RNA sequence: CGUGGAGGUCAGUGACGAAGCCUAGACCGUAAGGUCGGGUCGAACGGCCUCUAGUGCAGAUCUUGGUGGUAGUAGCAAAU
RNA sequence: GGACCAAGGAGUCUAACGUCUAUGCGAGUGUUUGGGUGUAAAACCCAUACGCGUAGGUUGGGGCCUCGCAAGAGGUGCACAAUCGACCGAUCCUGAUGUCUUCGGAUGGAUUUGAGUAAGAGCAUAGCUGUUGGGACCCUGGUUCCUGCCGAA
RNA sequence: CAACUUUGGGGCCGUUCCUUGUCUAUGUUCCUUGGAACAGGACGUCAUAGAGGGUGAGAAUCCCGUGUGGCGAGGAGUGCGGUUCUUUGUAAAGUGCCUUCGAAGAGUCGAGUUGUUUUGCAGCUCUAAGUGGGUGGUAAAUUCCAUCUAAAGCUAAAUAUUGGCGAGAGACCGAUAGCGAACAAGUACAGUGAUGGAAAGAUGAAAAGAACUUUGAAAAGAGAGUGAAAAAGUACGUGAAAUUGUUGAAAGGGAAGGGCAUUUGAUCAGACAUGGUGUUUUGUGCCCUCUGCUCCUUGUGGGUAGGGGAAUCUCGCA
């Protein structure tokens, strides 16, 4: 269905969608780790999905799954990443592993 | 003439994805034919009867190959005795639907066609008489 | 595509029984023809409008009368093929179990415990709105309703005043089996619109033709959406009326090509950005690693200078 | 590309100033045009996906209004 | 054709046929005269009618299959076209078996015939457009944004 | 003849209908801004009431209402529902069977003509029948069959409605538009008349509409003051262009405009930029250690407490 929710996204209206003077668009959605609404960057559109995003000091990395397509509280799963850059890269390569580029 | 469909059914610009996936990777001439036949407008698409079908299947050899409609499949009632057969379509309407599956036949999508056949091994693809 | 669907208290919790789904949430999702159809039903609730039929003479004149004087008989309902009406509702109620959707039209429900959402009857029952909006905070459509209320705004138009002063978003819609007092209850909070499963308005549906509002079921309800639209087991309830089906089985076309047979059956591809040769020419002549790119005997010829070679006495 | 209105959406902007006006202020557009600064101003208004039209002016000795020169001239009941 | 400037100011609407395109259904199709329903000029459901439509061969030939490393070869052949057919209706002669003295068409011919048979495609809605009529672009004159492409007599 | 079957008229009180009257929720809680909170933020309550309007700016909760119900009042009235009073007099009616009878639209129907209409109607002349007459098919024909009763009359509802009396709405126009007329508009005005027929909306929240002094015939000023704002002064929201005046600059001398390109003159813009990498010092904490608690999506999880330590290590921070 993801490619039929893709296209009603893009041919139709993303309400977190923003058009800019260049033409190029951009999703408000908070999830998307780019700020661009593309295929691969609308998380409404991809059920597989991650992004680093802060609360309120702590950086978490968020994990969609395709398996919690239903229940959307239970969706984002929470990682907490390390202070060290170094090792908080080697847990997203880690929690990424056997994942896309 | 067109190169795209101007049409805006979603599936089936789906499909012209799919299609042109193969006609691009596929070097068989059969997907070409089925992307040039995805283009075609309602005039462009006559209908197939069923009965047109069986006459196909009155052709040498073609038992075993399947059948393929860039359009719609069509009943009539004015056939009895209808084959064991695997049609392929765009759209089924409810009669030539259940003239296929009484028949023990079977009703494939083009999705399940092109699985099936990516190359277009043992087909057939049959067009509606156009007049006007 | 799950089966069946956790039915939720009004309290706010799985409740052990599930039901499965009416198999209306398989209907193919066509926004092209929910568009066409959303455009003339929402031409139909519409008043006339004309200037007066005698009242120099001029429509470049001030004060003359104008050009071309808008008379009543212009078209103003469109008809509408009723299986094509039925397919737009077929396809927006397919459309709003999804939440993707949902959630691309703008909604807040983000933290809801599942979609389709599914409540007891009991739902039907309250006939006190604070009951019914407790009820709704229970199961977690309160940040919707909150920006519902937050999204009250004046009209930008003269419409503004011509009573349609003010302006605010779509919020969850309730689906019901019967009413017990539950349509005046939430009559009073905003953005809450509700529904008998047979009507189900394709403008409530899909406001501004856009699949997916939010909605909310009760357990009566969306079994009563089998009894309404039936399936290939149950029948229609409607005359003659099949839910319609499918030209492509699969969903995903990147699954079907990235499956396995068609990945057996393929070509290998290219770099999937072309590598650009020879961007720019380089004359021989001048420039020897070209000229000895091509013409490998260049180099002996130079070698042995027979440009400038001597000839025989004879 | 622009204009009035309509459905949806941006929980869009706004009395710490919307819209409008001016701008020998800057910017982006091939252009239609758009964006911002500053000044003025006081209450509403925009972007996007669609719908709809009484939707784009230099002329028509076009209509209406305003203002020139003619000209302090003609001339002195030319209206008083 | 013009003193200047501001605002206003000129292909709109409707009806009947017609092409194209899109959509739903499909030999069927068309809910909305009307009834039931309703959160009420919305949406939802629909009885009986009605409307429009429905009621052989050869040569190729898209492809497809086989073989061939390939090139090619063989086979089955979509649409459509040509041929030779056939039949129906007509065409002008034959005028039997019978025959109420004028009835009859049996059989065999002959050319063309026809949106003919020899296995349907339409209905409805929308959009853009063609012709006609309603004041119908406005009053001979005027007729309102840009860019790209094609572009005569 | 046999039976059966039936009774009418009032009153009153309700009900029904109309016209009204009245009652029926929840913040004016703190902060900022503002002349004014009805704005923004925080915390709330009501809701069968978050329609709408007003209140010094976008007010569910300030007010009126709105919503739900309640209590009245005065009429209309037979619509029916109870009570209550009477109604019979050989009164009136109905059904089956038997017997005896068993009366209907004339200057009309019709015919001709003329006009009119596209067959009716009207005029003129003529003018009937009673198992009659009207009308239509029908034929195997010296036809059969069908179907109504003209020349007297009334009759609700479904229907039309650019008028009246009211409502309620609008993908309508927003003061050259929309009615001619948003305003003391069919007005002022014009015409002898019949008739024709304009232009003209916005001070401010409150007039708080400029006390007082002074110039000035008087008109207008200048001081002064109100006001958040006279960059709102009854010439008044905002205040474009054409056009006018003054000053400055420049050019011109009977000079017209633009396009390119460059100087000169004038002028404007032109960091809230000020960091990164590695090392080192000390201190601190989600760092280390020990002891917990808690949420499920139960895992490669998430939140969170207590005490100790950096004496050593190590991360982040400083
Ligand atoms: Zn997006």
């Amino acid at each position: 269905s993801d490619e039929i929710v893709w296209q009603v996204i893009n041919q139709s209206f993303c309400s977190h969608r923003i058009k800019a003077p260049n033409g190029q668009n951009f999703c408000r959605n908070e999830y998307n780790v780019t700020g661009l609404c593309t295929r691969q960057s609308c998380p409404l559109a991809n059920s597989k999905y991650a992004t680093v995003k802060c609360d309120n000091g702590k950086l978490y990395l968020y994990m969609k799954t395709p398996e919690r397509a239903h229940t959307p509280a239970k969706l984002w799963e929470r990682i907490k990443l390390s202070k060290n850059y170094t090792k908080a890269l080697q847990q997203i390569d880690e929690h990424l592993l056997h994942w896309s580029k | 003439h067109r190169t795209a469909p101007k049409s805006d059914n979603v599936y089936l610009k789906l499909l012209v994805k799919l299609y042109t996936f193969l006609a691009r990777r596929t070097d068989a001439p059969f997907n070409k034919v089925v992307l040039k036949a995805l283009f075609l407008s309602k005039i462009n698409r006559p209908p197939v009867s069923v009965s047109r079908i069986a006459r196909a299947l009155k052709q040498e050899g073609a038992a075993n190959k399947t059948v393929v409609v860039v359009g719609t499949v069509t009943d009539d009632a004015r056939i009895f005795e209808f084959p064991k057969t695997t049609v392929a379509a765009l759209r089924f309407t409810a009669g030539a639907r259940a003239k296929i599956v009484k028949a023990g036949g079977e009703c494939i999508t083009l999705d399940q066609l092109a699985v099936r056949a990516p190359k277009g091994q043992n087909t057939l693809i049959l067009r509606g008489p156009r007049n006007s | 595509s799950r089966p069946q669907v956790t039915v939720h208290s009004l309290t706010g919790e799985a409740t052990a029984n599930a039901l499965p789904l009416p198999a209306v949430f398989s209907a193919p999702i066509r926004p092209d023809i929910v568009h066409t159809v959303f455009t003339s039903v929402n031409k139909n609730k519409r008043q006339a409008y004309a200037v007066s039929e005698k009242a120099a003479f001029g429509n470049m004149c001030r004060g003359g009368r104008m050009f071309a004087p808008t008379k009543t008989w212009r078209k103003w309902n469109v008809k509408v093929n009723h299986n094509e009406k039925r397919y737009a509702t077929a396809s927006a109620i397919a459309a709003t179990a999804v939440a993707s959707l949902v959630l691309a039209r703008g909604h807040r429900v983000e933290k809801i415990p599942e979609i389709p959402l599914v409540v007891s009857t009991d739902l039907e029952s309250i006939q006190k709105t604070k009951e019914a909006v407790a009820a709704l905070k229970a199961v977690g459509a309160h940040s919707d309703l909150l920006k519902v209320l937050k999204s009250k705004k004046l009209r930008a138009g003269k419409g503004k005043y011509r009573n349609r002063r003010w302006t605010q978003r779509r919020g969850p819609l309730v689906v019901y089996a019967e009413d017990n007092g539950i349509v005046k209850a939430l009559r009073n909070v905003p953005g809450v619109e509700t529904a008998n499963v047979a009507s189900l308005n394709l403008l409530q549906l899909a406001p501004g033709a856009h699949l997916g509002r939010f909605v909310i079921w009760t357990e009566a309800a969306f079994t009563k959406l089998d009894q309404v639209w039936g399936s290939e087991t149950v029948a229609s309830s409607k005359v003659g009326y099949t839910l319609p089906s499918h030209i492509i089985s699969t969903s995903d076309v990147t699954r079907i090509i990235n499956s396995s047979e068609i990945q057996s059956a393929i070509r290998p591809a290219g770099q999937a950005t072309q590598k650009r040769t020879h961007v720019l020419k380089k004359n021989p002549l001048k420039n020897k690693q070209v000229l000895l790119r091509l013409n490998p005997y260049a180099k002996v010829f130079a070698a042995e200078k027979l440009g400038s070679k001597k000839a025989e006495k004879t």
